[PDB]
RNA sequence: CGCAAGACGGACCAGAGCGAAAGCAUUUGCCAAGAAUGUUUUCAUUAAUCAAGAACGAAAGUCGGAGGUUCGAAGACGAUCAGAUACCGUCGUAGUUCCGACCAUAAACGAUGCCGACCGGCGAUGCGGCGGCGUUAUUCCCAUGACCCGCCGGGCAGCUUCCGGGAAACCAAAGUCUUUGGGUUCCGGGGGGAGUAUGGUUGCAAAGCUGAAACUUAAAGGAAUUGACGGAAGGGCACCACC
């Protein structure tokens, strides 16, 4: 499996036991047109990029 | 409504409500001239007949007995008779 | 005391005032 | 004093019904008292519907549901929080939630 | 108001009531509500009497033109569809409007700013507005209601039979109600048509306002 | 049922319904009829054919319940068990 | 947390509601109108009073606000309140109606009408909605 | 893959039906029974409620057989705990199942005796009958089914309401009650002592029915309200919380 970028296009709601991860709408910019929901640490804005070292997961929604 | 005229019902009304709680008790059967096609004669079946009314000598059947209204034979007219 | 376990010690203490009258007849 | 009107239960005319086995617990329930699901639900939740779609031997194949009915007794239900303490006056609401 | 040719139902008023459609009532029924009922129509709606209709319109504006003074006779309609209707209505009768929003305790409460104290309700519909009705109980203050086939006569002390629901009903009756005092008060003629215009005490969609703005370029 | 070599030739040893199926059918607020047939074919197979039914709400009906009276099901239990006999 | 209080909003309305025509949309002059009709002893609250002035100002500017008044109330709840079409949806050229109103107007006087163009009954008595 | 035995009839199954109640759920057949509707059928007061007396009566328990799949009082063992003759777990006798006899009790509840009249509304539903546009099956129409729309009676209920009642919760009955009387049976009289002692009676036994007193005590209790608390549910806040 490679290792690919995708673009924070919305950032959703702040999920984790203690509020410790932003959950996000990421675009892979590879794919132009696939979006998965995806839960990310530390501080994210929209139109950051993720370095996802695999693209197959996706998290559970708020 | 407060105001109804117990005295005078409609008609309506009186033959709407159940054949006992009427203003005046009335029945909701009849009678009526039965006629079938081989025989010439007219017989006075009830309308609740519940038994296998028979003409003459056994014509045809005439009436078959059901719940309520008794069901005539596919070929017997009727006209409901009063005075 | 549940009014139950009453009513059973009260049957207990009946069966032994029985067990203990009936040795005299 | 009565708290419902119905007794918390499901019968009018009869007397008795028959006993359940919680399916949590044990517990004999009356099957009119008994709190009932119908879970309908797919064999793969959502992680696994991608791998077996691409992993399946058929054309689109749609997946097969597993279809159990639940019957749990009052204390089950509550803890496994499947039902729920109300208001007086929403207790009342016999209408499903959405 | 009975078997008088003066105040007999006229052809005009009731080809005003069958495009307005205030003889098509309610899918539901009142047991208080069957005897201004003609007949149910299948598919279930009810068809009003529109002679009954006519006759409790009448009484009603008796019920107003007795009431000596003319500003103490409050007119209220919470929902929308009245709000224009009862507002036009204050103009023609003289009465006082309380269009949108009944203040509970603006009969009861003499400390509120907006204390009314009137002799006589008018109200568009006894459910919507049920707290201007249960306030009448608290005061004596009888009440006339515009009610449907639908509507609960609790605290109504003479119904008009209508369709209270639909737009154009509403301020048809409103309308007729209002002609209809302003005559029996002896202001205006009764064999000459009425100069204000039945449309004008309709309710429109908020659609149709931006619509008319647009249509009117 | 027998091998000729490198081929096991198979026969027919009953029909079956996939739970899946067989679970997706039973819903409430409608009757649920069965009727079995222990029945002979031509030649010595014996089977035991079991139909399931389920009464239709029409197309038109307002009523929820959509229940048959017990003479109109045990009707029904009569019909399928006369026409498995009949096509076997 | 920049919530205007009870005091900075009922003293902004009665200000609009009493001294309307005497402001704008200009914070720094109506700050000064605020000044000159109002006695406010802190010059925080009045920059408030002034501040949430504006934001009303701005509000009425787009439509009329649930808690205050205009003086004619205002040109289109009065003026435009008072429209009134070439003819009215009333006068209808053929009227549909169903044949029971057409039986309860022949059992009234109005038995006959030219302009009623009486209905087809509509067929398939179905008019509920099904339970559960 | 089979085979055997013994339990039990899932889903359909419902604020659905039936039964005096206990209770009753695979199919088919037989045997008698029953409510309700239908009736311009018959008898003509034959009725309602009931000391004595009588039938039925969940489970557990008892006696004699038949059987023993599962579960499981007692028991043995493993855990937990300070202890744990508990809760948890592995086994496991009586029992659980069937027939014949006992037993006569349950929170046997709707904690609401039975019969009768009257007093609001609305939507449902079950059964039977009656009427009505229209869809649909037997197609070849009749008449029957499946629906739809109403009416009537009886049934399990439901929602709503300043009928009215009630200490209130709440109740179309728990209403028609100081404006007190439709008929009738059972039964209560502060809390304990006590459903005990004693006598009688029934039972193989367990126990049932009947059943006090001495003595003791100023409250016990019912409904509702406010708080406090919870090892109940949900919501919110804080670096004297967390990340």
């Amino acid at each position: 499996q490679p290792i690919k970028l995708a673009r924070v296009t919305k950032v959703l709601g702040r999920t984790g036991s203690q509020g410790q991860c932003t959950q996000v709408r990421v675009e892979f910019m590879d794919d132009t047109s696939r979006s998965i929901i995806r839960n990310v640490k530390g501080p994210v804005r929209e139109g950051d990029v993720l370095t996802l070292l695999e693209s197959e997961r996706e998290a559970r929604r708020l | 409504p407060l105001a109804k005229d117990l005295l005078h019902p409609s008609p309506e009304e009186e033959k709407r409500k159940h054949k006992k709680k009427r203003l005046v008790q009335s029945p909701n059967s009849y009678f009526m001239d039965v006629k079938c096609p081989g025989c010439y004669k007219i017989t006075t079946v009830f309308s609740h007949a519940q038994t296998v009314v028979l003409c003459v000598g056994c014509s045809t059947v005439l009436c078959q007995p059901t719940g309520g209204k008794a069901r005539l034979t596919e070929g017997c007219s009727f006209r409901r008779k009063q005075h | 005391m549940r009014a139950k376990w009453r009513k059973k010690r009260m049957r207990r203490l009946k069966r032994k005032r029985r067990k203990m009258r009936q040795r005299s007849k | 004093t009565k708290k419902r009107r119905n007794n918390g239960r499901a019968k009018k005319g009869r007397g008795h019904v028959q006993p359940i086995r919680c399916t949590n617990c044990a517990c004999c329930v009356p099957k009119d008292k008994a709190i009932k699901k119908f879970v309908i639900r797919n064999i793969v939740e959502a992680a696994a519907v991608r791998d077996i779609s691409e992993v399946s031997v058929f054309d689109a194949y749609v997946l097969p549901k597993l279809y159990v009915k639940l019957h749990y007794c009052v204390s089950c239900a509550i803890h496994s929080k499947v039902v729920r303490n109300r208001s007086r006056e929403a207790r009342k609401d016999r209408t499903p939630p959405p | 108001s009975g078997a008088l040719d003066v105040l007999q139902m006229k052809e005009e008023d009731v080809l005003k009531f069958l495009a307005a459609g205030t003889h098509l009532g309610g899918t539901n029924l009142d047991f208080q509500m069957e005897q201004y009922i003609y007949k149910r129509k299948s598919d279930g709606i009810y068809i009003i009497n529109l002679k009954r209709t006519w006759e409790k319109l009448l009484l009603a504006a008796r019920a107003i033109v007795a009431i000596e003074n003319p500003a103490d006779v409050s007119v209220i309609s919470s929902r929308n569809t009245g709000q224009r209707a009862v507002l036009k209505f204050a103009a023609a009768t003289g009465a006082t409007p309380i269009a949108g929003r009944f203040t509970p305790g603006t009969f009861t409460n003499q400390i509120q700013a907006a204390f009314r104290e009137p002799r006589l309700l008018v109200v568009t519909d006894p459910q919507a507005d049920h707290q201007p009705l249960m306030e009448a109980s608290y005061v004596n203050l009888p009440t006339i209601a515009l009610c449907n086939t639908d509507s609960p006569l609790h605290y109504v002390d003479i119904a008009i039979p209508c369709n209270n629901k639909g737009a154009h009903s509403v301020g048809l009756m409103w309308w007729m109600l209002a002609q209809e005092v302003l005559r029996m008060r002896g202001t205006i003629s009764r064999e000459h048509p009425w100069e204000v215009m039945p449309d004008l005490y309709f309710y429109r969609d908020p659609e149709e306002i931006e619509k008319e703005e647009q249509a009117a370029a | 049922e027998d091998v000729q070599g490198k081929n096991c030739l198979t026969n027919f040893h009953g029909m079956d319904l996939t739970r899946d199926k067989m679970c997706s059918m039973v819903k409430k607020w409608q009757t649920m009829i069965e009727a079995h047939v222990d029945v002979k074919t031509t030649d010595g197979y014996l089977l035991r054919l079991f139909c399931v039914g389920f009464t239709k709400k029409r197309n038109n009906q307002i009523r929820k319940t959509s229940y048959a009276q017990h003479q109109q099901v045990r009707q029904i239990r009569k019909k399928m068990m006369e026409i498995m006999t009949r096509e076997v | 947390g920049r919530v205007r209080t009870k005091t900075v909003k009922k003293a902004a309305r009665v200000i609009i509601e009493k001294y309307y025509t005497r402001l704008g949309n200009d914070f720094h002059t109506n700050k000064r109108v605020c000044e000159e009709i109002a006695i406010i002893p802190s010059k925080k609250l009045r920059n408030k009073i002034a501040g949430y002035v504006t934001h009303l100002m701005k509000r009425i500017q787009r439509g009329p606000v649930r808690g205050i008044s205009i003086k004619l109330q205002e040109e289109e709840r009065e003026r435009r309140d008072n429209y009134v079409p070439e003819v009215s949806a009333l006068d209808q050229e053929i009227i549909e109606v169903d044949p029971d109103t057409k039986e309860m107007l022949k059992l009234l006087d109005f038995g006959s009408l030219s302009n009623l163009q009486v209905t087809q009954p509509t067929v398939g008595m179905n008019f509920k909605t099904p339970r559960g």
